[PDB]
């Protein structure tokens, strides 16, 4: 205490405590887990319903940055949408300036040097948000990245984000990703989000799925949901 | 043009031991006359005057402005000014008005204030200092001035036939000159005394 | 940044500046240092050690010029050094595009002091934590000043700053008289500077900077280790 | 409680107290009902009166030709933000010469409360709103949040004891399609008297109406035509 | 003592001392990480090993070896995400080295814009020094390879050999036994001694997998980054 | 005990527009009454010595031609909101050539009620009464330091604030006439005020549809008096 | 670029600047100020002088105008940045409208400067009270005050400084319009009513009138020696 | 944020300065001047406050500031906020003399500075000057003028005025010697080398620890003297010699 | 004073004071020609009296370390500057900043 207000001063040992706070901010979020197979990447959200609350597709955490790069964000929901903002800002000037598609290196790059620059002054705050960035290309593969609210930003084959963090990337490890078509890797998604979280505290939720790769021709988009639903029917045989 | 809107006639001679500086005394409007003592020769300091000539706004607006900037020179530092820091500074203010200038041409000649040497430059509208070894002049009647002192300059010369060769380089350069004339004030300074001297022209 | 611009240096009840005070603090727990004007130049002699032998002592330097006849050392701290310096090498620049000439000794004093002044009556920063000496030899008779993070200046003959300063100075009011030569101002600036130094005095422990006449002068660690032979 | 001040200043639990005391602003005004159909979206109000003699604070007002808002928080804030919200379909009608879509001018709303909920020096808006607009794919209705959450719904309610207000609308969520106006309306003014004492109700002094649809422009009716809506109703049972 | 604000913002105490900068300086040591700075008489080297706990995570997007420009390598200590905000700052600076003056920036030049920027966030009571640490090597023309340190202090100075990171206090009395015997200094003698250097303080004897050399040569001016198989050559080299 | 000058209660409201509205219960007491042949008002002057010259104290002043005002609270602030008043109903006729309707009056007045901050101060200390004859009949709006606008009938506002309203509507009815009107306010205000009743201590400002120029003065104010 | 406010609200309703500045009001010299038909009067009590240093420079009774006079209260510094505003408020409305300067539009420039000055935000208010005397055309004698708030009325009979409550109840019990009747008796009045305020040696005692046709005239200290001995002639025939 | 701002600008709750007046109570340590008029002449006593050996005193106005042809200035406080005044106020007197072509009165020079060391006590919460200075000069309206200039902003018209609190005993004594229009050159000197004789604590009066500055019009010249090394001595030895004689009545 | 009608201060004492007490202790001792007492007194920016003593301890001490019955001005001049022990931080920065 008397170090912990601003998120300029140091501690005495020398560590920043609003950094800290704003992380577990995210941890107290549903789980929000990405994976990439050979030849794309395979988003999915878990998204709480309440009792009716909204719509059916209202608030959807999977944003679409660029027409190739996705978003998995998880966290506080209003600056999610800041930086949403922030990124779709900046994939529009390199468009401009250099006059061809944003590589995802930059782009991470890009993004954590203003969420960076909100961890300095004591006039802003940190982003209370943490986020995936998933693209593929024909010249540089499938990428993923992971991107905390103190900046720290490099590259994963599988990561999560949410209340279950360390407890679903258990079984993300038990899986293949070179020998996998991203076709398989959908249902394979859609089992993870189901083992973990029992409905207990929350009775109803929803699955939703993105994806981008190969077989979607670089382009982002969600996957067909309501079309031939082989998500939940896979995922519920894991009964016993 | 802009420079023969009102006249003017400044020259500077350098002696032995001693400097001299001269102007005529006519302030007009490009046809008539309006006065007969009109001051284009400003002193800055003991033993160092300058005089200036062209646009007779530009003359009493940089001679004030470098009033400004030398009491601020003289009080920071307990000194006087030495000739070439003189220099540098009208050189500075007049190339900060590079697009939009002052219409006017100074004239320095003074002499050092530790040992006795003498010191004279002239400088552009625009601030280019050159100086000289034996005489400078500045004015409309610029070409009639170089005439004398080509012919009636030697090296050592006692202030007393400095003052009168000087003076015939005034009373015949002014004289051919129409919009200068109306009196010439002669002001011959030493390291002992200052003695000025309003010579004796043609009052048309 | 906001706009805040609030001066956290205030008068203190009993009618002094906390802050400069404890700045002056810092420059107490410096690296000592010794000016000598000698009637034909100044020497200043800092005290210059590393921490272990694997540093480069041809990397930082102490004694540093200013134009060309001007030095400048200090006694602070470290990194807060090398802002007025580069401040003060752009400072004499603007002398010369105007006036054309070297600037005098006295007129930098009164101008990186009235940057110093100023910088301690804003609001949002601290005061330096840096005390200087500057010398050169302007007009035929040479200077030595010395400043403080007050931003006050002062005209000494022979100084000293750093640890240990009223040991050095108490051997100076004895040592320096009224005059010597420069040649004499070094053997007695080196004779004042291990007052509280280590035991080796090599040619990597102190370095010497003179100003004669003829300009700055920096000595290098031959002529230094060429005269360290038989000092004090 | 010396990180319960500013907006800057997080928590060692991790959340910010000014947007939860924020919220605890919305539930001091009054209640309001925003629900819709295939073609309709109506959103009903209730007024409150400072006095006997003064006039009843107005809640629903008009924006545009297809949208119309309702307001649960500060006035100040509500203007605030209304200055904003007619700025902002004015200028693409000048633009594109199109009506906005409902949906990405909600989006333009949740980027603008942002900004004063984390700079230092700001308050958060403290407001509540009810979005009800038409545009080339159905009505909607959108409510927000002084923490700049903006929901897609069905059928909500904001204000002081809604709670009770949404039991009535998660009982009722079936037949909100096929209802035409009449059964529309009244299904949402019950919604209302559920948020009342029982011993006052709506009175045609107290409550607002206001419709819009696909042949329909925003309407708003108070007072005078409240009373062909208030009929053929039934007393609260007990 | 504590006196006014002395322990949160960049103001002084009583007893001459400020705190902020000093809490600083043990913020590097939360990354748990050692790097080692080695200069010979033709070369530089930089050994420094990488934690790659998860078996999801790449490692190629880790290592702290950075380019600033074709012929200045630098490592990075201390946290990541203000360690990366200070290379751009290098790599920006370096570039207008050679747009205002012509020629190529010398490695010695580069320190000092480095910590003078240091120097006014220091300066300045009203945001957060940034701390981390930063080594560059170089060869210079007409002056062979030097070795250079910043600091968040905002100082720097010339080197033969010193480590940073976590452990200094180890690595360096090893390092100093090692010079002062005077021994040569040729390549792999350099880079031998970088090795053992750290092999000796960590007391590891790893896997040529970690550790990441950065060497430049005379003969060979780029910042050259290593290869896994030929730091294997030079650890078996050295296993006798 | 210097908290922040823009934040939110824990229990949900503010700290300093509370404190505003609190500011005005020290204020002198005023009455106006909304009636279809006119609007009256009414105030108290509250003079505190008898060397201080009465009629450079006033509360009513007007707008345009056809607006009354009623301030209570702070003198010096309520002059800002008048002067800015006079001003937007000038700009509405000189770019519309029609008179700016009472209720458009307080909507402009009420936009920076509470416009304060450190960039782009302190709230507002006076409540207002705005009156006036428009298109729509004879108008009475009441605003305060929130900016919470809302439209009278009749209200009275100052000390005598929860005193007159209980008196007040123990008395009112809707047809009400003029005359009828103005002297059942000054029956609220003799039994609301502490010294008597004379020419010196109240003054009153009609607005009628027809004598749209509002105007009372002195040896008028007698004759109300002695006749009740 | 500075913001912060420092004229906030208090828990009760009130201010905490306003009543601060209005005690240093109350640690001042006296000062008071009577009217009349044709001649104004206004007088300084407690002048305090160290009978060996100069005075032309402690005066603090100077003229706006040709026309309008100034009597203040409080520190002296911010009556000066006060005035010195006010001098060119009066020479600037003189530019635009023809007219000398009615004593009515000064005040409300000084009180409206005054109030904006205390609506802002880093801004140290005001510690002055000024009393505003002058005679309009038509022959119009009135006076006027202000008030660190921003307020200002018209008065009769003004009291400021230290002990403006004992003279303004002496002014109280004395509402005669036989004393604003002759000149001299309503100097000696001033005189009178200043007496009880200092110790009052006819020394320090600056007073200084103006008959609505020419520019302030302080009168003699030769006078006020004829003036405060007519004073206590008439007060000993009371037997 | 806010929790760091020092609030130079509030008034004390007993309804007086906080600020302003630690400064004022400040002033009267380390600094000792005075100046006395009463006829054709005016001059500057000061005080070298350390006067140590490995010093140069090579400036030869240390204290007093020549800031003008006609004017200067005896100044006592922090050293590096007079040189920001200094600085200041010789730049207000040239300023109107590119105006006017007239040189500045005294009068309203003094005004131009007190306005500014006002104007940074109301607004900005910056740290208020702790500098009380006085003035000398000659204008064209009334002569030989003294002021007396405080951090609050305040002046006020003197003729034996002073700064330093030791020199609070001396206007008990200038109070008690003083005459009125019998000023000279000897009288006026005398007294003054008479003051500092008991106001200072130091023995016999050392030369160089004192420095007197006088101001005489000559001709049109309004010259500035700057007294230097062996007239001072010989004022000494001119005022023991007569403390030396009125003693013999004892 | 209705109890204490006197109060009588003691103030340090001044230069011919410090001379007179010097002469008293120094009259018990042994001196030797060519010394000045009265610089004795100059040397002590006003001091207290009681260390007159403390200087004619020292000095008699410091002859005695020589087995001499003789001292010279020195020897005072190294006993005041001995007592002469005060925290005043004589950086010529402290009474300097304070012109």
């Amino acid at each position: 205490t008397g170090y912990d207000l601003s998120a300029s001063t140091f501690s005495p040992d020398g560590r920043v405590f609003q950094v800290e706070y704003a992380m577990k901010a995210v941890e107290n979020s549903s789980t929000a887990i990405g994976i990439r197979c050979k030849d794309g990447v395979v988003f999915g959200v878990e998204k709480l319903v309440l009792s009716k609350l909204y719509e059916e597709g209202s608030n959807k955490r999977l944003f679409n940055v660029d027409r190739h790069v996705g978003m998995a964000v998880a966290g506080l929901l209003a600056d999610a949408r800041s930086l949403a903002d922030i990124a779709r800002e900046e994939a529009s000037n390199f468009r401009s300036n250099f006059g061809y598609n944003i590589p995802l290196k930059h782009l991470a790059d890009r993004v954590a040097m203003y969420v960076h620059a909100y961890t300095l002054y004591s006039a802003v705050r940190p982003f209370g948000c943490s986020f995936m960035l998933g693209s593929y290309s024909v010249n540089d593969g499938a990428q993923l990245y992971m991107i905390d609210p103190s900046g720290v930003s490099y590259g994963y084959w599988g990561c999560a984000i949410g209340k279950a963090r360390q407890a679903a990337k258990t079984e993300i490890e038990k899986l293949q990703m070179k020998e996998m078509t991203c076709r398989d890797i959908v249902k394979e998604v859609a089992k993870i989000i189901y083992i973990v979280h029992d409905e207990v505290k929350d009775k109803a939720f929803e699955l939703e799925l993105s994806w981008v790769g190969e077989l979607t021709n670089g382009r982002h988009e969600i996957v067909p949901k309501d079309i031939r639903e082989e998500a939940e029917k896979y995922a519920k045989e894991s009964l016993k | 043009s802009i420079m023969s809107y009102n006249g003017g006639a400044v020259m500077a001679m350098k002696g032995k031991n001693c400097v001299a500086i001269a102007a005529d005394r006519r302030f007009g409007i490009q046809a008539q006359m309006v006065t007969t003592d009109f001051q284009k020769i400003f002193p800055m300091g003991d033993r160092l005057y300058i005089g200036l000539a062209g646009l007779a706004t530009d003359v009493q607006t940089v001679a004030q402005r470098l009033k400004f900037r030398l009491n601020l020179y003289e009080l920071k530092e307990g000194r006087q000014i030495k000739p070439y820091t003189l220099m540098s500074m009208v050189a500075n203010l007049l190339y900060e008005k590079r697009f939009g200038p002052y219409y006017t041409e100074p004239v320095i000649a003074g002499l050092d204030p530790k040992t006795f040497k003498p010191f004279i430059c002239s400088l552009d509208l625009i601030g280019c200092p050159m100086v000289t070894d034996d005489f400078v002049v500045s004015g409309t009647c610029a070409e009639q001035m170089y005439g004398m002192c080509e012919s009636l300059w030697e090296p050592n010369m006692d202030p007393d036939h400095l003052f009168e060769t000087i003076s015939q380089a005034m009373l015949n350069a002014v004289d051919r000159d129409a919009v200068s004339g109306m009196g010439v004030i002669v002001h011959i300074i030493e390291k002992d005394k200052i003695t000025t001297r309003t010579l004796k022209a043609r009052m048309d | 940044e906001r706009g805040y611009s609030f001066s956290l240096t205030t008068f203190s009840p009993s009618g002094k500046l906390v802050q400069i005070e404890y700045a002056l603090a810092a420059v107490a727990g410096g690296a000592p240092s010794v000016g000598i004007k000698a009637a034909n130049g100044v020497v200043l002699a800092t005290e210059k050690k590393q921490k272990s032998i694997l540093y480069d002592e041809r990397s930082v330097h102490k004694v540093e010029p200013i134009t060309k006849h001007i030095g400048l050392v200090y006694s602070g701290m470290g990194p807060d050094y090398r802002v007025l310096v580069h401040r003060a090498r752009k400072l004499a620049q603007q002398y010369y595009l105007v006036y054309q000439e070297p600037i005098p000794t006295a007129q930098l004093v009164q101008r990186v002091a009235s940057v110093m002044q100023e910088y301690t009556q804003s609001g949002g920063v601290r005061p330096f934590g840096v005390s200087l000496l500057i010398c050169g030899w302007n007009e035929g008779r040479p200077y030595l000043f010395q400043s403080d993070p007050s931003g006050a200046y002062f005209a000494w003959k022979a100084t000293a700053m750093g640890k240990n300063y009223v040991n050095g100075k108490t051997f100076l009011e004895k040592r320096y008289n009224e005059d010597l030569e420069l040649e004499d101002a070094i053997h007695t600036a080196i004779l004042t500077l291990k007052e509280s130094f280590e035991g080796q005095m090599t040619e990597d422990n102190i370095e010497v900077g003179i100003c004669n006449e003829a300009g700055f002068r920096r000595l290098t660690p031959t002529e230094v280790k060429d005269y360290l032979a038989a000092i004090a | 409680n010396q990180y319960d001040n500013d907006v800057t200043v997080w928590s060692p639990q991790g959340r910010i107290h000014q947007i939860e005391y924020a919220m605890e602003a919305v539930k001091q005004g009054s209640a309001t009902v925003g629900l819709k159909s295939k073609t309709h979206a109506v959103l009903v109000a209730l007024k409150r009166a400072q006095s006997e003699l003064a006039a009843h604070q107005k809640k629903i007002l008009h924006v545009d030709n297809h949208i119309g808002i309702s307001i649960a928080g500060l006035t100040a804030d509500a203007r605030l933000l209304c200055n904003f919200m007619r700025q902002e379909c004015l200028d693409s009608r000048f633009v594109f010469d199109r009506p906005l879509p409902v949906s990405r001018l909600v989006s333009l709303i949740g980027s603008k409360t942002q900004i004063p909920t984390q700079r230092y020096g700001r308050r958060p808006y403290g407001v509540g709103l009810l979005i009800a607009g038409y545009d080339d794919m159905g009505p909607h209705i959108f409510q927000t949040c002084p923490s700049a959450n903006y929901f897609d719904c069905r059928a909500m309610s904001i204000g002081a004891r809604s709670q009770s207000a949404r039991t009535y609308l998660e009982r009722h969520m079936s037949e909100f399609m096929e209802c035409n106006l009449n059964e529309l309306v009244k299904h949402g003014l019950r919604a209302l008297r559920e948020t009342l004492p029982a011993e006052q109700d709506l009175t045609t002094k107290n409550v607002s109406i206001g419709i819009v649809g696909k042949d329909l422009e925003f309407t708003i009716y108070d007072d005078d035509d409240v009373s062909p809506f208030l009929e053929g109703l039934e007393e609260r049972p007990q | 003592s504590s006196a006014g604000f002395d322990r949160h913002i960049t103001i002084f105490s009583p007893e001459g001392r400020l705190y902020q900068v000093e809490y600083a300086f043990k913020a590097i040591n939360q990354g748990g990480l050692t790097s080692v700075a080695v200069r010979g008489k033709d070369c530089a080297v930089i050994v420094t090993q990488k934690k790659v706990p998860d078996k999801l995570l790449d490692s190629s997007t880790v290592t702290h070896l950075f380019k600033i420009t074709e012929n200045i390598g630098c490592v990075m200590t201390g946290m990541t995400a203000d360690s990366r905000s200070q290379v751009q700052r290098a790599r920006y600076e370096a570039a207008n080295w050679k747009y205002k003056y012509g020629y190529e920036i010398p490695v010695d030049m580069l320190c000092k814009r480095i910590a003078d920027i240091s120097q006014v966030y220091t300066q300045n009571a009203e945001m957060r020094p940034l701390g981390c640490c930063m080594i560059l090597i170089g060869i210079d023309e007409e002056q062979g390879p030097q070795v250079y340190k910043c600091d968040p202090a905002g100082y720097y100075c010339g080197f033969k050999a010193t480590a940073a990171g976590v452990k200094q206090t180890e690595s360096t009395s090893f390092l100093e036994k090692k010079v002062k015997k005077k021994f040569d200094w040729t390549f792999e003698q350099t880079v031998e001694t970088a090795i053992t250097c750290l092999s000796t303080v960590l007391s590891i004897d790893f896997k040529p997998s970690e550790i990441e050399v950065g060497v430049v040569t005379v003969e060979n001016p780029k910042f050259r980054i290593l290869t896994e198989a030929e730091i294997d050559a030079h650890l078996v080299a050295l296993a006798e | 005990y210097d908290r922040g000058v823009n934040t939110f209660s824990p229990e949900g409201r503010l700290f300093q527009v509370e404190y505003a509205i609190e500011a005005i219960k020290l204020g002198s007491t005023a009455i106006g009454i909304q009636t279809s042949e006119g609007v009256c008002l009414a105030v108290e002057k509250r003079i505190t010595s008898p060397l201080m010259e009465p009629s450079s104290i006033e509360k009513i002043v007007e707008i345009d031609a056809h607006i009354g005002c009623a301030m209570s609270g702070l003198i010096a602030d309520a002059k800002t909101l008048i002067d800015k008043a006079r001003v937007e109903t000038q700009n509405h006729w000189f770019t519309y050539n029609e008179t700016m309707t009472v209720e458009s009056v307080t909507q402009a007045v009420s936009n920076l009620a509470l416009q304060f901050g450190e960039e782009d101060s302190r709230p507002f200390g006076v409540a207002l009464l705005f009156g006036g004859v428009d298109e729509k009949g004879p108008q009475l709006f009441h605003m305060d330091p929130s900016g919470t606008f809302v439209q009278c009938d009749a209200r009275a506002i100052g000390s005598a604030s929860e005193g007159a309203q209980s008196s007040l509507q123990e008395v009112y009815h809707k047809s009400m006439t003029l005359k009828e009107a103005i002297k059942s306010s000054l029956i609220i205000l003799k039994q609301v005020m502490e010294e008597k009743l004379n020419a010196t201590n109240i003054e009153l400002a009609t607005v009628q549809p027809g004598q749209n120029f509002h105007m009372f003065t002195k040896e008028e104010l007698e004759e109300v008096i002695k006749d009740i | 670029s500075y913001d912060r406010a420092i004229t906030v609200f208090s828990p009760d309703g009130h201010l905490f600047q306003v009543e601060y500045a209005q005690e240093a009001v109350k640690k001042g010299s006296t000062a008071v100020g009577v009217r009349g038909r044709d001649i104004v009067v206004l007088g300084v009590e407690k002048k305090s002088v160290a009978k060996l240093q100069d005075e032309r420079t402690v005066r603090k009774i100077c003229a706006l105008d040709d026309n309008v006079c100034m009597a203040f209260a409080g520190l002296t510094a911010d009556a000066r940045i006060v005035i010195n505003r006010a001098r060119v408020e009066c020479q600037s409305h003189r530019l635009t409208v023809e007219d000398p300067v009615t004593v009515e539009y000064i005040t409300r420039y000084i009180a409206s400067l005054k109030q904006r000055y205390t609506q802002s935000n880093g801004r140290r208010p005001f510690g002055i009270s000024a009393l505003i005397v002058g005679f309009d055309f038509d022959g119009t004698p009135r006076l006027y005050q202000t008030d660190p708030s921003g307020t200002y009325h018209a008065w009769k009979a003004n009291a400021i400084g230290r002990g403006a409550k004992s003279v303004r109840e002496f002014l109280e019990k004395n509402y005669t319009d036989e004393a604003i009747e002759t000149d001299d008796l309503t100097i000696k009045l001033v005189i009178k009513a200043l007496l009880e305020v200092v110790q009052s040696g006819g020394k320090n005692i600056e007073l200084a009138v103006m008959r609505r046709d020419q520019s302030l005239k302080i009168l003699n200290p030769e006078e006020i020696e004829k003036y405060v001995a007519e004073i206590e002639k008439e007060k000993e025939e009371n037997e | 944020s806010r929790r760091y701002d020092s609030r130079t600008t509030i008034f004390s709750p007993e309804g007086r300065l906080y600020q302003v007046e630690y400064a004022m109570e400040a002033i009267g340590h380390a600094g000792t001047c005075l100046g006395i008029l009463a006829n054709d002449g005016v001059l500057l006593a000061a005080e070298r406050r350390n006067i140590h050996k490995l010093l140069d005193e090579v400036f030869f106005s240390e204290k007093i500031y020549k800031l003008n042809e006609d004017m200067a200035c005896s100044v006592a406080g922090i050293t590096s906020d007079a040189n920001v005044l200094t600085n200041e106020l010789r730049l207000i007197a040239q300023r109107y003399l590119l105006q006017y072509q007239e040189p500045i009165p005294c009068e309203q020079l003094v005004t131009a500075l007190c306005d500014i060391k006002q104007a940074y006590t109301q607004f900005g919460g910056k740290r208020p000057f702790g500098v009380s200075l006085l003035y000398i000069g000659w204008d064209k309206h009334y002569g030989f003028q003294l002021y007396q200039s405080d951090p609050s902003g305040n002046y006020g018209g003197w003729k034996a005025t002073c700064i330093g609190n030791n020199s609070a005993a001396a206007v008990s004594m200038l109070k008690q010697d003083y005459k009125e229009g019998e000023m000279t050159l000897k009288s006026a000197l005398a007294l003054a080398i008479k003051v500092l004789n008991k106001t200072m604590d130091v023995s016999k009066l050392s030369a160089e620890k004192v420095e007197i500055a006088t101001l005489t019009r000559e001709n049109g010249k309004t010259v500035i003297r700057v007294l230097k090394q062996k007239e001072v001595e010989q004022l000494i030895k001119k005022h023991e010699e007569e403390e030396a004689k009125a003693e013999r009545e004892k | 004073p209705g109890r204490i009608d006197r109060k009588i201060e003691f103030p340090p004492p001044n230069e011919e004071a410090r001379l007179d007490i010097l002469k008293i202790h120094s009259r018990k001792m042994n001196l030797t020609r060519g010394i000045n007492l009265r610089k004795i007194a100059e040397l002590m920016p006003g001091a207290s009296g009681a260390e007159v003593k403390g200087v004619c301890t020292e000095a008699g001490m410091y002859a005695l370390r020589e087995r001499r019955v003789h001292v010279t001005q020195e020897d005072f001049e190294m006993a005041v500057a001995k007592v002469m022990q005060k925290d005043s931080e004589k950086n010529m920065s402290i009474k300097k900043l304070w012109k």
